[PDB]
RNA sequence: GUAAGAAGUCCUUGUUUGAACGUGGACGAAUGAAGCUUUUAGUGGGCCAUUUUUGGUAAGCAGAACUGGCGAUGCGGGAUGAACCGAACGUAGAGUUAAGGUGCCGGAAUACACGCUCAUCAGACACCACAAAAGGUGUUAG
RNA sequence: GCCCUGAAAAUGGAUGGCGCUCAAGCGUGUUACCUAUACUCUACCGUCAGGGUUAUGCCCUGACGAGUAGGCAGG
């Protein structure tokens, strides 16, 4: 009789998409990335900056 | 809006007979990547035989100023296909960044010539390393030793409607 | 008998949760791998280009009066029957010609997973023979489009964004999205120029997310 | 052009009408020019051709006789038959797909290299 | 605005009820509405559609037409059905012993059928005999 | 103009050196969503606008070909206005906007920023649309 | 590029008026804001369609509502 909206009302959110529970547990949106240090090329920075 | 500098590269699409074509690069002043890419194709159609369907862009990137706090004297080449065949202009702008120079240039052209973004073409913005290569007098005005000057009329912004003071503009 | 009902529900629910976890893994590893490919090209001194977008979202911008017949018919075909109504479309040459025709009267672009999810959750309405039925439950989708293996609203979002074999059927099941006017406004003073000329219509390619998030 | 006479035309084949100026006999049909019709009967001297001509808003059926000099084999169904045979082959291979056609798709990701092709910057 | 495409507020026609005022006919359609709704048989929907028809579109059907229908192969013992009216025919001399159901029989036609041996029946009795229309043969009269 | 398939493809031999019919076996680009009669009102050389094109001269303009709108149509704006901009209407409420606007009349910044301009009746949409081709020891930037 | 002139009469007169001069004018850019019978949400009325049910009625669901000549229906 009345449309209730997910993105509010965690109950009707959880009626659908039950992955949301563990999603919020692991938090999965403030998730950190594996660090790397792949430096770029001299030709790349050169042709970016000029000529 | 507040402009940005964008590096753009175009590949015009490979064929059999011709793998790996020649990757033409350009520097654009524009608000965002959409306008930057449109301007890229607009200049590339003039220079060479390419098309947005006949070509592709490889790497859109941003260029930030290496020293955006160091004050600089830029010289700018400009041209605009009006009213005659195209004719050029050299202007000088004292500012910190190429972005600010281009912004105040567009505003100055709109003011002093009624010439518009659609009408204007940027050829080359270039920092002038050495003094005595500065040609224009309104920029030469500001390079003198131990420069000082006042602001003799101060008028104070008032938040209220009424004042009980008979205000003063001093300094 | 009620225990049998609950057992079937529990089975389908576990299926949904493993499917959704798989989809999350797919999306994150895909974007991470694209990023690392860009970085690898940069490190090797080569350039990496991303795949051209295959899905676009389109929004109507102009009313119904004094519309010429060809764009009127094309908007009928794309189910943009009124102002601010919107639809997803798969982009090929055949559709690009339509978009070229209806550029003055629509704003379109390349949407994000976040806005697709928000649209399908808040304004997601479905067609059950007719009628614009609100979704409200995964059963309504498992009935109609369980033929195509789409048992959940997230499976539907996946078939939409990852354009699948049955994108046509899922999108036609989806009623045209009814949207409001943006809360922050349109920005520009005058709408009916291109996005490039300080207008609003035409392709903007990423800011459609901002626009539809203001409008939804 | 003698190759316009060693041309078998069996009932069922589709042909375009393009009448050449070099033969005053049987120059047909002012606007039946570049129009296609299948052949219904053949005699000597002769081939039959039928065309769906529209009058008002219905397609009526006009049957006609023409000299062989004006008619020409149609390459209308070349890709159709090629695709049908290739579809049979692909269906056999499947039995061992998207055999349907598809429009031009968006080109996918790739990598562009800089080995001897450094990008050449320029301006107006 | 909406820029409609389908000429909103269509009526669909199709005669949901009869123009008549015969209470007995209204009992008949009240019965066949239940039957066509609950049975799933198509025969009952056909009969209900035919009951709404007018006199112009319910032509009479003759004894001779019925005998033609019964001369068909494997169709002699079927319960023939005419929703309209059934007339006599003095052109045929031999008539089967069939069962037939209809709204209205004429006196001569009823007499001929009874004389051959069969019976004349109403649609409600046809319903309590064969709800789904099992082993039935519907006939219609020439329209023009 | 035609074509984009199950009224289509591929094996099976009786009737003019072979064609047609017939026998039986194996299997298709995108998007979006019915047909048949029957019968009768009112209107059936009226007004406006755009762009295609023929002929045009003091200037205007006259003929045809689409399209859109008014006629029948209220609402917001343009100070006011049949055909300009937006947008088409059930009765109410809350929110967001369009076009147009935010010194006072008048709801909304006498907001921010860069320049230019002083007119002895400046200007406050222009249109190498008219006055029109220039003149001026007024000013600014090239 | 802006400014002056670049001819136009006759009741008193109009950037709409007041009036405005680093503007309340011209050009351009960045934000905020006002605001329609337009868009979104909800309720109610009516129509239409689809369903259900021992009653030209009862129930569920949804989409729609401009109107002259004129037509049909219910009162």
């Amino acid at each position: 009789v009345l449309k209730k909206n997910p993105l509010k009302n965690k109950q009707v959110l959880l009626r659908l998409n039950p992955y949301a529970k563990v999603f919020a547990a692991e938090k999965l949106g403030s998730k950190k990335a594996e660090k790397t240090g792949t430096k770029p090329a001299a030709v790349f920075t050169e042709t970016l900056k000029h000529d | 809006a507040h402009f940005k500098e964008y590096q753009v590269i175009g590949r015009r699409l490979p064929t059999e007979s011709v793998p790996e074509p020649k990757l033409f690069r350009m520097r654009i002043f524009a608000s965002n990547e959409v306008i930057a890419k449109s301007r890229y194709w607009y200049f590339l159609q003039k220079l060479h035989k390419v098309k947005k369907a006949s070509g592709e862009i490889v790497s859109i990137n941003q260029i930030n100023e290496a020293h955006p706090t160091k004050v600089k004297n830029f010289g700018v080449w400009v041209r605009y296909d009006s009213r005659s065949g195209t004719h050029n202009m050299y202007k000088e702008i004292r500012d910190v960044s190429r972005v600010a120079a281009v912004e105040t240039l567009y505003q100055d052209m709109a003011a002093r010539h009624r010439a518009r973004f659609r009408s204007i073409h940027i050829l080359k913005v270039a920092e002038i390393e050495k003094t005595a290569d500065v040609k224009r007098q309104y920029v030469k005005q500001f390079l003198t030793k131990d420069l000082k000057f006042p602001l003799p009329h101060r008028v104070q912004k008032s938040t209220k409607t009424f004042s009980y003071k008979r205000p003063s503009t001093f300094y | 008998e009620r225990a049998a009902r609950k057992a079937a529900n529990k089975e389908k629910r576990a299926i949904i949760l493993e499917r959704n976890a798989a989809y999350q893994k797919e999306y994150e590893t895909a974007e991470r791998n694209i990023i690392q490919a860009k970085r690898d090209a940069k490190a090797a001194g080569s350039y990496y280009v991303e795949a051209q977008h295959k899905l676009v979202f389109v929004v109507r911008i102009k009313g119904i009066n004094k519309i010429p017949p060809k764009p009127r018919k094309v908007l009928q075909l794309l189910r943009l029957t009124r102002i601010n109504s919107g639809t997803f479309v798969k982009v090929t040459k055949a559709t690009l010609e339509l978009l070229k025709l209806i550029e003055p009267y629509v704003a379109y672009g390349y949407p994000s997973y976040s806005t697709i999810r928000q649209l399908v959750y808040k304004r997601g309405f479905g067609k059950i023979n007719k009628q614009r039925v609100p979704l409200s439950d995964n059963a309504i989708i498992e009935a109609n489009l369980g033929k195509y293996g789409i048992l959940s609203i997230d499976d539907l979002i996946h078939e939409i964004i990852t354009v699948g074999p049955h994108f046509k059927q899922a999108n036609n099941f989806l009623w045209p999205f009814k949207l409001s006017n943006p809360s922050g406004g349109w920005g520009v003073p005058r709408k009916f120029k291109h996005f490039i000329q300080g207008g609003s219509f035409g392709n903007r390619e990423e800011f459609i997310n901002k626009l539809v998030k203001s409008m939804n | 052009h003698l190759s316009t006479y060693l041309k078998v035309y069996k009932v069922g084949d589709i042909v375009d009408i393009k009448a050449n100026g070099s033969i005053q006999k049987g120059m047909p049909h002012k606007f039946y020019q570049g129009k296609t019709g299948v052949v219904y009967n053949v005699t000597k001297s002769s081939v039959g051709v039928i065309i769906n001509k529209m009058v008002g808003n219905r397609y009526l059926e006009k049957r006609l006789n023409l000299r062989v000099e004006h008619i020409k084999h149609s390459k209308c169904r070349q890709e159709f038959l090629e695709r049908v045979k290739a579809n049979a082959a692909k269906r056999a291979e499947a039995k061992a797909v998207q055999l349907k056609r598809q429009p031009a798709q968006p080109r996918e990701s790739r990598i562009v290299s800089t080995e001897g092709n450094v990008p050449q910057t320029l301006a107006p | 605005g909406i820029d409609h495409t389908s000429k909103q507020h269509k009526r669909s026609g199709h005669r949901t009820a009869p123009k008549s005022d015969n209470v007995y006919l209204k009992l008949l359609v009240k019965l066949y509405t239940f039957l066509a709704r609950r049975t799933d048989a198509p025969f009952n929907k056909v009969v209900l559609k035919a009951l709404f028809l007018s006199k112009i579109n319910r032509p009479p059907v003759s004894v001779s037409r019925i005998a033609r229908a019964l001369k068909q192969e494997g169709a002699a013992n079927k319960t023939v059905v005419v929703v309209g009216t059934v007339t006599d025919d003095a052109r045929i001399f031999e008539f089967p012993k069939t069962t037939v159901a209809a709204l209205r029989f004429t006196a001569g036609a009823r007499a001929k059928i009874v004389k051959a041996g069969g019976e004349c029946i109403t649609l409600d009795q046809l319903a309590v005999r064969a709800p789904k229309g099992q082993n039935t043969l519907i006939l219609r009269g020439p329209r023009n």
